[PDB]
C-alpha cells in the first residue's frame, strides 16, 4: 500500500536478540594412571563404561 | 653412597622391575638412550644410588635379570626403557621349571645359579658402600618361588650384616591362576621367613579392587598394576635419594618397624590416587592424605586391617609441608582409633618427610603397616595346603625329584607355628 499509494517502500528494522552466557570447563590433565580412553570415562559420566 | 642393586627373577619379577626402572627413569629424567636431560640439579647428586656411570656420559642400572626361560627377558627387551639394561646381566635357562618348586630349587636352579651368583658378587663388590638388596618375586610360579628364595638364602649366607627386602606377590584364592599355588607358596614362605630381613606382600585381587573402586577405570591391566606397584616401590626409597627434613633409611625402618626378628611381614599403601573426574574436584591437603592413607580399603592387600590391631606403622611424606600438622594429624588418628592399636607399646607410628615430591604431584604419601590382620592370608593358604596335601595330590612330581613329604610336614608345621606366634601378640595385654 505504501509502495503504490505513497510511492514509498517501507524497510523493516531488525532488533538485538538475547545472548546467553555459557561457562567452559576444561579437561583435567593426565595424572599418570590407567589410560586416556579408560580414564576419561570418570570425567565424562558418573558411571564409567568401557571405552 | 649407601646404594643398592636390583635383582629380579621370573616373569613377575622381570615385569615388575620393567616398570619400576621406568618410573625411576622418569623421576630422574634419563632418556632411553642413557643421556641425561633433567631440569633440576638435585636429579644428579644421588644418581649413583641406582645408576652406574659409563664412558660417553651414559648411565646403566645395577639390575640383574634371571629366569629359567628366555622369553620374558626377550620380551622386556622390547618394552620402553628396556635398552638401559646391561646385556651380561641377562641369565636364562634352556628348559624351564614348569611351575615346579623342585625343578626351580633343586636340580636346574642350583646348577644355573652359579653364573648369576658370580655377577651378583661382582656387582656387590664393585659398589662403593653397600646398603642392602631388594628382590622382587611372586609365589605363584615355581621357578620364581624356588630360585629366588634359594638366592635369598645364598646371599644371606655371604652378607649377614646387610639388609634384605623382598617384594612378594602371594597367590590368593580369588585370583587363582594356578592350582599348585599353595604348595609353592608354603614352600617359599618356609624358606623366606628364615632369611628375609623384610617382606611385603602384594595381592592382585587388591590391585584390581583398587583399580575398579578408587580409580574407577573400567579396564584395569597388568600395566596399571605394575605402575601402582612401582609407585609404591619408589615411595619407600625416595627419601634415600632426595633430601628431606627427617631422613630415614631402610635400616632405620627395619629398626623401627620390626619388634621381633620373625615378625617382618608387611602390607603397604600409596596416596593420593583418584579418578581423572575427581582430580580437579579434589583438594590436596594433609587431612585428606592421611584419611585416604589410613582407610582400610586403601591397603595394597585383600586383608582387612580392622580385623586386627596395628603393631606399628611407618609414614613417608613427599612434598614441602609443615611437620606440626603431620604430627598433630597422626596424634589425632592414633587417639581416634585406639581400639585398633596395640596398647603395651605407645607411640607406634614413625614419620618421615622428604621435600622432593613426585613428578606431576604436589604431595605424596607411602604407608607401611605391620599389623596382626595379615594372619588371614596365611590361614587360608595353610587351609588350601592341608586340603591338597591330605590326599597326597600332585605330590608325584615333587617326590620324583629328590625331595620328600617330611619337608612338606616341616614346612606346614613351621607355617602354622608362625601364624600362632603372630596371633599370640594380638591377645597380649599389659
Ligand atoms: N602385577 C602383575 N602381576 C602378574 C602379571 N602377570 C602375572 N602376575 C602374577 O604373577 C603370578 C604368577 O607368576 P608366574 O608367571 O607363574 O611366575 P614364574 O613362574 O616365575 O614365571 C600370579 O599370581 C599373577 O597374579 C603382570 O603382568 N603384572
Amino acid at each position: 500500500w505504501y509502495l503504490q499509494n505513497m510511492n514509498l517502500q517501507q524497510i523493516p528494522i531488525t532488533l538485538k536478540k538475547e545472548d546467553i552466557k555459557r561457562f567452559y570447563q576444561p579437561v583435567p590433565p593426565y595424572n599418570g594412571f590407567g589410560s586416556e580412553a579408560d580414564s576419561l570415562g570418570s570425567v565424562y559420566n558418573l558411571q564409567p563404561k568401557a571405552p | 653412597m649407601r646404594e643398592i642393586v636390583h635383582i629380579q627373577g621370573g616373569q613377575c619379577g622381570n615385569q615388575i622391575g620393567a616398570k619400576f626402572w621406568e618410573v625411576i627413569s622418569d623421576e630422574h629424567g634419563i632418556d632411553p638412550t642413557g643421556t641425561y636431560h633433567g631440569d633440576s640439579d638435585l636429579q644428579l647428586e644421588r644418581i649413583n644410588v641406582y645408576y652406574n656411570e659409563a664412558t660417553g656420559g651414559r648411565y646403566v642400572p645395577r639390575a640383574i635379570l634371571m629366569d629359567l626361560e628366555p622369553g620374558t627377558m626377550d620380551s622386556v627387551r622390547a618394552g620402553p626403557f628396556g635398552q638401559l639394561f646391561r646385556p651380561d646381566n641377562f641369565v636364562f635357562g634352556q628348559t624351564g621349571a614348569g611351575n615346579n618348586w623342585a625343578k626351580g630349587h633343586y636340580t636346574e636352579g642350583a646348577e644355573l645359579i652359579d653364573s648369576v651368583l658370580d655377577v651378583v658378587r661382582k656387582e656387590a663388590e664393585g659398589c662403593d658402600c653397600l646398603q642392602g638388596f631388594q628382590i622382587t618375586h611372586s609365589l605363584g610360579g615355581g621357578t620364581g618361588s624356588g630360585m629366588g628364595t634359594l638366592l635369598i638364602s645364598k646371599v644371606r649366607e655371604e652378607y649377614p650384616d646387610r639388609i634384605m627386602e623382598t617384594f612378594s606377590v602371594v597367590p590368593s584364592p580369588k585370583v587363582s591362576d594356578t592350582v599348585v599355588e599353595p604348595y609353592n607358596a608354603t614352600l617359599s614362605v618356609h624358606q623366606l621367613v628364615e632369611n628375609a630381613d623384610e617382606c611385603m606382600v602384594i595381592d592382585n585381587e587388591a590391585l584390581y579392587d583398587i583399580c575398579f573402586r578408587t580409580l574407577k577405570l573400567t579396564t584395569p591391566t597388568y600395566g596399571d598394576l605394575n605402575h601402582l606397584v612401582s609407585a609404591a616401590m619408589s615411595g619407600v626409597t625416595c627419601c634415600l635419594r632426595f633430601p628431606g627434613q627427617l631422613n630415614s633409611d631402610l635400616r632405620k625402618l627395619a629398626v623401627n618397624l620390626i619388634p621381633f626378628p620373625r615378625l617382618h611381614f608387611f602390607m603397604i599403601g600409596f596416596a593420593p590416587l583418584t579418578s581423572r573426574g575427581s582430580q580437579q574436584y579434589r583438594a590436596l591437603t594433609v587431612p585428606e592424605l592421611t584419611q585416604q592413607m589410613f582407610d582400610a580399603k586403601n591397603m595394597m592387600c585383600a586383608a582387612d586391617p580392622r580385623h586386627g590391631r596395628y603393631l606399628t606403622a611407618s609414614a613417608l611424606f613427599r612434598g614441602r609441608m609443615s611437620t606440626k600438622e603431620v604430627d598433630e594429624q597422626m596424634l589425632n588418628v592414633q587417639n581416634k582409633n585406639s581400639s585398633y592399636f596395640v596398647e603395651w607399646i605407645p607411640n607406634n607410628i614413625k614419620s618421615s618427610i622428604c621435600d622432593i615430591p613426585p613428578k606431576g604431584l604436589k604431595m605424596a604419601v607411602t604407608f607401611v603397616g605391620n599389623s596382626t590382620a595379615i594372619q588371614e592370608m596365611f590361614k587360608r593358604v595353610a587351609e588350601q595346603f592341608t586340603a591338597m596335601f591330605r590326599r597326597k595330590a600332585f605330590l608325584h612330581w615333587y617326590t620324583g625329584e629328590g625331595m620328600d613329604e617330611m619337608e612338606f610336614t616341616e614346612a606346614e608345621s613351621n607355617m602354622n607355628d608362625l601364624v600362632s606366634e603372630y596371633q599370640q601378640y594380638q591377645d597380649a595385654t599389659a
